[PDB]
């Protein structure tokens, strides 16, 4: 039945259905790298809690976490792995095992469906138009271009949502948020919230920065 | 996009305090007594106190006016 | 005052004096407003800097012509 | 010109002197109160200090809170 573990994260905040390398550069998690590739090569993702520890403890550790899948393995000597990952969805625990190395028993998914995406089609482009805008004009962010021929003709709202979340860069406590909020919806209002911010933020630094070239 | 507006308003005193001083706590202490905003504080009452917050912290270094007003 | 001085000697402790003449605002027996360049600290900051020692005996002049 | 030219290179002149008075001087001092902070003292009033000693020691030049920082 997939049986997953409980790997946290450590610095780095890995968005779901978004093909992005996973770092697993602690001494002590090698320990859950055999028993990973033990569980029909299914790994389990924590995101970044409240500081790390280097304390296993159920206690310590949450059970909302994204799932990645491994396609190829290639190691170093130096405890750390890089494995290039393409979540499907986020997975939850309801009943924690405790190990070495923590157990979780899965239960069943939580999915979602696309039903009269009629007003989707509007909100995909008042959510792309809101960042849009806002990398061509604010550039301190540093987002790619050159990819708008092929996401325009996407429609698909619980990849572009956890897309538009991995290139843009916020509080870590909502991007944490986004990867496990339930509420995709939700996910597509604060980003548009956050977009809407970061747009008027960079207008009042132009033209306060404007303000001081005309004071000089 | 108020109160977020608010955050980043003081994030700028942050920002010219990144070179200006070594740390910025002190300057922090307005920030984190923004909770006034919480407080009570009804609607009409509470946006003239957000003005008079955001914009109150002209200079961050010596001047009288700006600390007079900080005290304020 | 020479009591003072005395007891202070007897229990091995710090004489001083502090002149509570012209006395009229806190400003004196506090400080001013390091915010400006004019400042000055109290009486009893100075009489608590002269000595090197957490508990010294302070004595205060005169209180009756205190204004 | 003579006043642009004349405030690069006076300020440079004062900035330089001011820059190593401001070393011997709160720098120097507070120096002196770590020697006598090995009683534990409370670093409260020096953060306060250095909120001030920061901001005037990146201004090497003017800065007279300073002279009332270093009395302070």
């Amino acid at each position: 039945r997939l049986e997953l573990p409980v790997i946290p994260l450590r610095n780095t905040v890995i968005l779901p259905h978004t093909t992005t390398p996973v770092d697993v550069g602690r001494a002590k998690s090698k320990r859950a790298v055999e028993e990973a590739m033990g569980a029909d090569r299914l790994i389990f993702l924590v995101a970044q809690r409240d500081p790390e520890v280097d304390d296993p403890a159920p206690d310590d550790l949450y059970t909302w976490g994204v799932q990645a899948v491994v396609k190829q393995a290639m190691r170093l000597p130096d405890g750390t792995l890089q494995v290039m990952v393409e979540a499907r969805a986020r997975a939850q625990v309801t009943d924690y095992i405790p190990g070495p190395y923590l157990r979780a028993r899965g239960e069943v998914f939580s999915e979602i469906f696309p039903i009269d995406e009629a007003v989707v089609r509007v909100l995909v482009e008042e959510l792309k138009e809101a960042f849009e805008k806002y990398v061509a004009n604010h550039k301190s962010l540093r987002l790619d271009r050159y990819q708008l021929e092929a996401v325009k003709g996407t429609s698909d709202p619980a990849m572009l949502a956890d897309t538009i979340a991995y290139h843009a860069t916020w509080t870590v406590a909502e991007k944490q948020e986004i990867l496990e909020l339930t509420d995709l919806e939700a996910r597509l209002k604060k980003v548009l919230g956050l977009l809407s911010r970061d747009l008027e933020r960079f207008e009042l630094d132009k033209r306060v920065a404007q303000r001081v070239k005309e004071q000089m | 996009d108020t109160n977020q507006r608010e955050y980043y308003l003081r994030e700028q005193m942050k920002a010219i305090q990144k070179e200006l001083g070594g740390e910025d706590g002190l300057s922090d202490l307005e920030a984190l007594r923004k909770k006034i905003e919480e407080v009570g504080m009804p609607e009409a009452v509470k946006t003239k106190a957000l003005k008079e917050l955001d914009r109150l912290e002209r200079m961050q270094q010596g001047s009288p006016e700006a600390t007079v007003a900080r005290t304020y | 005052t020479s009591l003072g001085r005395s007891i202070a000697r007897s229990m091995n402790r710090k004489f001083h004096r502090i002149s509570l003449g012209g006395v009229r605002d806190e400003a004196e027996i506090r400080g001013h407003r390091r915010t400006y360049i004019g400042a000055m600290p109290g009486k009893l900051i100075h009489a608590m800097k002269q000595v090197g020692v957490i508990n010294p005996v302070i004595l205060l002049d005169e209180i009756d012509k205190m204004s």
